[PDB]
C-alpha cells in the first residue's frame, strides 16, 4: 500500500460492522515494540499528533478505515486494528496486519 | 516515569512448565490491571490474557487450563505460569498495562452496555524458543 | 339543548347501551378478518437456533431463528426459508 | 406517557402459493436493545398524592 509523501492514505482491517462497536488502532515499527496510536474510535492519547482520521461508530454495515494525511518516512509502521462489537464475541486475536511502503 | 522489564529462561523443552517475570518501574503493582501478550513472526500478536486483584482475572478461552497468569506484591513484578508447552507456542513474549472504559448505547439500567480496554505502554519483549 | 328544572336520576352499573358496544367491536373485529388469508400451511416442524449476538448465558435469547419448508407457487416444488420469531409463540416438542 | 421499541426491522415477502402473501421478519440492523416506556417523576408522585387525599 503505496502513496506519495505529504498525502492522504486509507486503511482498512477486519470484518464489516454489525452493531455498535468500539476500535483501537494499534502500530508498530520493525524490530522494536508495538504502540499505541488511537484508543476510542477517534480519541488519541497525549502526547500524540494529529492527523488520524478514524471512523465513527454509529454506522452499521461499514467497515473501519484509517487514513493518515500529511505522510513521512517516519510513519513506516505495521498497523492493527482491534474491534469490539456489542454483538460478536471478544476477540483475543488482532486484526490484519496492513504494512505501509511509503515515497 | 514507568517502564517495565520482560524476563525469561527462553529455551523450553517440549510439554513443559514455561515462566515469566515482568520487572516495574514506579508505578506499583496494586494500581494497573495488567496483561500478557504473544506474538510469533508475522503474525497478529495474541492477547494472552489480563490480570489485576479482586478477581479481575478473566483468560483467553483458548488455552485456559494450562497457564496461570499472578502478581508480585513483595518485590513488584508480574508472572506468569504455564504447563507442558509444545512447539506451537515459539513466539516472543510481552507484558503491558491497559486502561478501561465504557462504552454506552442503550439503557444504562438494562446493561446495553460494556467495557473496553487498550494497553498504553509496553515492555521490550522476549524471544522464547521451545526446543528439544 | 339545554333545560331548566327537570331533574332525573342515573345509574352507571345497571345501564345498558355498554353491553350493545362489547358486541359491535366484537363483531367489527370479526368482520375484519374473513377477507384476509388463513395461515394453515404454516404448522410446521421448525428448526431453530439462536441468533447471532454476544450471549451472557444466564441472561436468555428474546429472539429464534428458524428455517423450514414451504410450498412454493406450484405443487411439486418446495423450498428452504427462515424468519425470526419471539419465545412466547414457539415451545418444544419432544441430539437435535 | 412515552413508549418506544428502538430494534430497526426489514419485512419480508414468503408466497405461500398462487396468490397468497406471508410476512416473516427478515435481518436486524443495529443492537439489541429492549423496548420500554417512560413517564415523569414528579408529575406521577404528585398525582399518586392528588388521588390519596
Ligand atoms: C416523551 O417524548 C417526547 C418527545 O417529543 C418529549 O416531548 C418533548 O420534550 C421536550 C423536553 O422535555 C420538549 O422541549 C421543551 O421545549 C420547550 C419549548 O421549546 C422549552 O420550553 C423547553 O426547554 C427549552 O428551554 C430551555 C431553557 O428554559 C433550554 O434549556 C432547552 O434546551 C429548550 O430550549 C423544553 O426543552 C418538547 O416540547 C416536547 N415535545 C412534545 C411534542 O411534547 C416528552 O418530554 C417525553 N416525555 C417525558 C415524560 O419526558
Ligand atoms: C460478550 O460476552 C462476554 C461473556 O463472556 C462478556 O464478558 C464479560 O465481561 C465482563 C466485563 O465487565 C466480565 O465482568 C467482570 O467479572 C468479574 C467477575 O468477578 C468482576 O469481578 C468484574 O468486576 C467484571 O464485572 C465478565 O466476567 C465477562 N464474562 C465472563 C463469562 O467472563 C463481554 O463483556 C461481552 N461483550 C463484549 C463486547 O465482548
Ligand atoms: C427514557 O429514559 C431513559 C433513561 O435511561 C433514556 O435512556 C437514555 O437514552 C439515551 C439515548 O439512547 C442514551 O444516550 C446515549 O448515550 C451514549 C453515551 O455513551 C451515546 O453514545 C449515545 O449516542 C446516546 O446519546 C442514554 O445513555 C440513556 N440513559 C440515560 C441515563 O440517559 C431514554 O432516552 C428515555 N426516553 C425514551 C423515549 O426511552
Ligand atoms: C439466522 O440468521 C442468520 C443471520 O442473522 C442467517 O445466517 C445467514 O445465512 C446465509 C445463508 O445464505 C449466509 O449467507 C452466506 O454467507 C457466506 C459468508 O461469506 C457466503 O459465502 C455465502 O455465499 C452466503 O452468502 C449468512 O452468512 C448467514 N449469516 C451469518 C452471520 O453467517 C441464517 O439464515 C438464520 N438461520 C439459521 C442459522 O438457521
Ligand atoms: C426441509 O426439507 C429438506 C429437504 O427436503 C429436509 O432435508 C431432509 O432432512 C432429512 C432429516 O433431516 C434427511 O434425512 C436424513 O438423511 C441422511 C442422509 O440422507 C441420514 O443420515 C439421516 O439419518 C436422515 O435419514 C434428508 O436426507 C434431507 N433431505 C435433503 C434433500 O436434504 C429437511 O429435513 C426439511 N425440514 C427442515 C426443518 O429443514
Ligand atoms: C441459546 O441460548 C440458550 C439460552 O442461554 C443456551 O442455553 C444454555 O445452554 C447451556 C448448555 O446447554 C447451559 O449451560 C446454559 O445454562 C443455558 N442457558 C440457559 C439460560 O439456560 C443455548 O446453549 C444457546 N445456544 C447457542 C447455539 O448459542
Ligand atoms: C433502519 O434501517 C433502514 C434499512 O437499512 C435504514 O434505511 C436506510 O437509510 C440509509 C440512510 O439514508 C440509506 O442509505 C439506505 O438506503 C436506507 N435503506 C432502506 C432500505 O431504505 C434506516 O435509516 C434505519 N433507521 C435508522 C438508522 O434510524
Ligand atoms: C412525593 O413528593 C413529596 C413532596 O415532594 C415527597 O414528600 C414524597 O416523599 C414524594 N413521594 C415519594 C413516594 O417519595
Amino acid at each position: 500500500v503505496s502513496v506519495a509523501p505529504g498525502q492522504t492514505a486509507r486503511i482498512t482491517c477486519g470484518e464489516e460492522s454489525l452493531g455498535s462497536r468500539s476500535v483501537i488502532w494499534y502500530q508498530q515499527r520493525p524490530g522494536q515494540a508495538p504502540s499505541l496510536i488511537i484508543y476510542n474510535n477517534n480519541d488519541r492519547p497525549s502526547g500524540i499528533p494529529d492527523r488520524f482520521s478514524g471512523s465513527p461508530g454509529s454506522t452499521f454495515g461499514t467497515t473501519a478505515t484509517l487514513t493518515i494525511t500529511s505522510v513521512e518516512a517516519g510513519d513506516e509502521a505495521d498497523y492493527y486494528c482491534h474491534i469490539w462489537d456489542s454483538r460478536r464475541p471478544t476477540n483475543w486475536v488482532f486484526g490484519e496486519g496492513t504494512t505501509l511502503i511509503v515515497l | 516515569q514507568v517502564h517495565l522489564q520482560e524476563s525469561g529462561p527462553g529455551l523450553v523443552k517440549p510439554s513443559e512448565t514455561l515462566s515469566l517475570t515482568c520487572n516495574v518501574s514506579g508505578t506499583l503493582v496494586r494500581d494497573n490491571y495488567w496483561s500478557w501478550i504473544r506474538q510469533p513472526l508475522g503474525k497478529q500478536p495474541e492477547w494472552i490474557g489480563y490480570v489485576h486483584d479482586s478477581g479481575d482475572t478473566n483468560y483467553n478461552p483458548s488455552l485456559k487450563s494450562r497457564v496461570h497468569l499472578s502478581l508480585d506484591k513483595s518485590k513488584n513484578l508480574v508472572s506468569l505460569r504455564l504447563t507442558g508447552v509444545t512447539a506451537a507456542d515459539s513466539a516472543i513474549y510481552y507484558c503491558a498495562t491497559t486502561k478501561h472504559g465504557r462504552r454506552i448505547y442503550g439503557v444504562v439500567a438494562f446493561k446495553e452496555w460494556f467495557t473496553y480496554f487498550y494497553m498504553d505502554v509496553w515492555g521490550k519483549g522476549t524471544s522464547v524458543t521451545v526446543s528439544s | 339543548i339545554h333545560l331548566e328544572n327537570v331533574t332525573e336520576e342515573f345509574n352507571m352499573w345497571k345501564n345498558n347501551m355498554v353491553e350493545q358496544m362489547h358486541t359491535d367491536i366484537i363483531s367489527l373485529w370479526d368482520q375484519s378478518l374473513k377477507p384476509c388469508v388463513k395461515l394453515t400451511p404454516l404448522c410446521v416442524t421448525l428448526q431453530c437456533t439462536n441468533v447471532t449476538n454476544n450471549i451472557t448465558d444466564d441472561m436468555r435469547g428474546e429472539l429464534k431463528n428458524c428455517s423450514f419448508n414451504m410450498t412454493t407457487e406450484l405443487r411439486d416444488k418446495k423450498q428452504k426459508v427462515y424468519s425470526l420469531f419471539y419465545r412466547l409463540d414457539v415451545v418444544q416438542i419432544n441430539s437435535n | 406517557i412515552n413508549c418506544t421499541r428502538p430494534n430497526n426491522n426489514t419485512r419480508k415477502s414468503i408466497r405461500i402459493g398462487p396468490g397468497q402473501a406471508f410476512y416473516a421478519t427478515g435481518d436486524i440492523i443495529g443492537d439489541i436493545r429492549q423496548a420500554h416506556c417512560n413517564v415523569s417523576k414528579a408529575t406521577w408522585n404528585e398525582t399518586l398524592g392528588k388521588v390519596v387525599k
